[PDB]
């Protein structure tokens, strides 16, 4: 259930099931992304867990 | 195990403290409820590292106080710059300014000339004889 | 190359608002969202961040906000602390556990929800000690209204003057000319002294 | 189709059948009470 | 958890990780640079 | 600089909790003692028939003690759930929280 995804990979009853499904997840999405000598760091720690970090 | 082994382990054992909130008292079962907060998300059994689970329980855990928040970035284009991306949505504070140094384990380059320029360096030395 | 935030006020009570929402932080059942079109950046240690919290407790977000900021200011001089606070609309007598007029100036933005839309944005350039990067923030936060806190306290912060660093390096081209001339001299003394 | 009637005749047609096939096709539409009981103590739906 | 395994239990002396990075790393031998110079340039000076 | 160097072979109960009603907070009973309490309700005890009854802590090292450290509390007494009687107790237990 992916917006890039092709819709005609999927039968007709898992397209119309699709969009109406809950995503109670915590994402991150960048379309494009063009590196010039830099240092991306795309993290997403997201559920309660411990503070402190080693 | 499997589940089915576990659920017949954990009846021949009821009071084993590796299996106390896969069949926990209906008494923590129900203050959980009254609490709007499920039990198995902080009863300590459950948070124990040797403790048993089921497919069911691990898969409702999973679940326990999962916040929903989302980035959608578009086209991004950074020269020279660094990106840092978060996205947190708990009581976990991201090391800012934290400097991660690894092991630079460089392999130091030797000036060792190509010895193809072995032959040439001769031819070098050989013109001495237009001297002489 | 990895290299320091170079800290400055509004970056310090940024991180200090963000950690007090961090170790208060509750669950809740509001979607909070940033979405930005383009991000663009040209100018070097010009870093980027972008934090996304929403605590849907508001009334506690601008609390803290307060309390944070009353921390920072803390270290400023008695007239400077004063006056730009009542020119965000904050005073230091009240409580931070009370509504103040900055809060009642921002409560505009409750009816609209918690997401943070940016059309296109664009760093600017980034002045920083050479071992250290200009640190920029977009951060969310879960109502609007704290966010309108955030972005004026922000900008408030940015008002202020702190020295630039000054590059002092000359522009650099290829010098074909110094060894030119260096070539046509050599060859005019040979013939001096010939 | 997803409409009413023939959400009716699915019903029906799926409740009119013999116990080998409820037994064999049908065992998450009629749970056992240890799963009703396992799912009294959650709160999402047994099919989750 | 996707980064789990990039973060140690034990603490790290990052102090030790850099002075590791400083020791086995290319020198720039600026002081044997600096005297072949002076040498060059006195020999094609006062030598020659 | 950057960030203190962190032991986590060594586990913090304070860590994981988010929320401060949730920390177990070891307080004043005007009733007998010391208990301790959380939004959870107060450590408990087995008793003779399974039931469930408060410990008692004649001072707060006892409840220091007991409270932190490596024992499990697998019993616990809410006094607004268990019995549903709503008396004082449930209120003592609001206001502590």
């Amino acid at each position: 259930t992916d917006e890039s995804r092709d819709r005609k990979w999927l039968y007709y009853n898992q397209d119309v099931q699709r969009t109406r499904c809950k995503y109670v997840g915590c994402t991150i999405n960048v379309n494009s992304l063009a590196l010039k000598n830099s240092q991306a760091e795309l993290t997403s720690n997201c559920t309660r867990t411990t503070s402190a970090v080693g | 195990m499997t589940d089915e082994q576990i659920y017949a382990f954990c009846d021949a054992n009821k009071d084993d403290i590796r299996c106390k909130c896969i069949y926990p008292d209906k008494s923590i079962v129900r203050i959980g409820i009254d609490t709007r907060l499920p039990y198995y998300c902080w009863y300590e059994p459950c948070k124990r590292s040797d403790a048993l689970l089921p497919a069911s329980l691990k898969k409702n855990i999973t679940k326990c106080n999962v916040s929903d928040c989302t980035i959608s970035l578009g086209n991004v284009s950074i020269t020279d710059s660094k990106l840092d991306v978060n996205n947190v949505c708990d009581s976990k504070r991201v090391a800012t300014e934290n400097i991660a140094v690894r092991y630079l384990n460089q392999e130091i380059r030797y000036p060792i000339i190509d010895i193809k320029w072995l032959p040439i360096g001769l031819l070098a030395l050989a013109i001495l004889i237009l001297a002489f | 190359a990895e290299t320091k935030e170079f800290k400055t006020l509004y970056n310090l009570f940024i991180d200090s608002y963000l950690q007090k929402l961090a170790q208060h932080s509750i669950p809740t059942n509001v979607t909070c969202a940033i979405h930005i079109g383009e991000v663009i950046g040209q100018f070097k240690n010009c870093a980027l961040r972008i934090t996304n919290k929403c605590m849907s407790n508001s009334r506690l977000s601008f609390t803290l906000m307060v309390e944070s900021f009353i921390e920072v200011i803390s270290l400023l001089p008695e007239k400077d602390r004063r006056r730009i606070a009542e020119e965000i609309g904050i005073d230091l007598d009240d409580v931070p556990s009370a509504v103040s007029k900055l809060e009642k100036n921002c409560n505009a933005y409750a009816e609209v929800n918690n997401i943070i839309d940016i059309q296109k944005l664009d760093i600017g350039e980034c002045s920083a000690p050479p071992g250290q990067h200009m640190l920029l923030q977009i951060v969310n936060t879960g109502s609007a209204e704290a966010n309108c806190g955030l972005q004026t306290i922000v900008k408030s912060l940015n008002k202020i003057y702190v020295p630039p660093i000054i590059e002092n390096r000359l522009p650099y081209y290829d010098p074909w000319f110094l060894v030119g001339v260096a070539i046509i001299l050599v060859i005019f003394t040979v013939a001096i002294c010939s | 189709h997803n409409t009413e009637d023939s959400k009716e005749m699915i019903d029906y047609i799926l409740r009119q059948q013999s116990a080998d096939f409820k037994q064999k096709y049908m065992r998450c539409s009629y749970p056992t009470r240890d799963k009703l009981e396992e799912s009294l103590k959650y709160a999402e739906p047994r099919e989750c | 958890l996707s980064n789990s395994d990039r973060f140690s239990t034990v603490p790290v002396n990052r102090a030790k990780v850099v002075q590791h990075n400083i020791k086995h790393s290319f020198d720039l031998k600026l002081h044997l640079i600096s005297l072949l110079s002076l040498l060059v340039i006195w020999i094609l000076i006062v030598a020659i | 600089g950057g960030t203190p160097a962190l032991d986590r072979r060594v586990q913090d109960v304070n860590d994981t909790i988010s929320d401060v009603k949730q920390k177990w907070r070891c307080v004043v009973y005007p009733g007998n003692g010391f208990v301790s309490a959380s939004i959870f309700g107060f450590q408990a005890e087995v008793g003779p028939n399974n039931t469930r009854s408060i410990r008692k802590f004649n001072t707060m090292q006892q409840c220091i003690d007991f409270t932190f450290s490596d024992v499990i509390n697998i019993n616990i007494y809410n006094p607004c759930v268990v019995p549903n009687i709503n008396n004082a107790e449930c209120q003592f237990l609001k206001s502590v929280l």
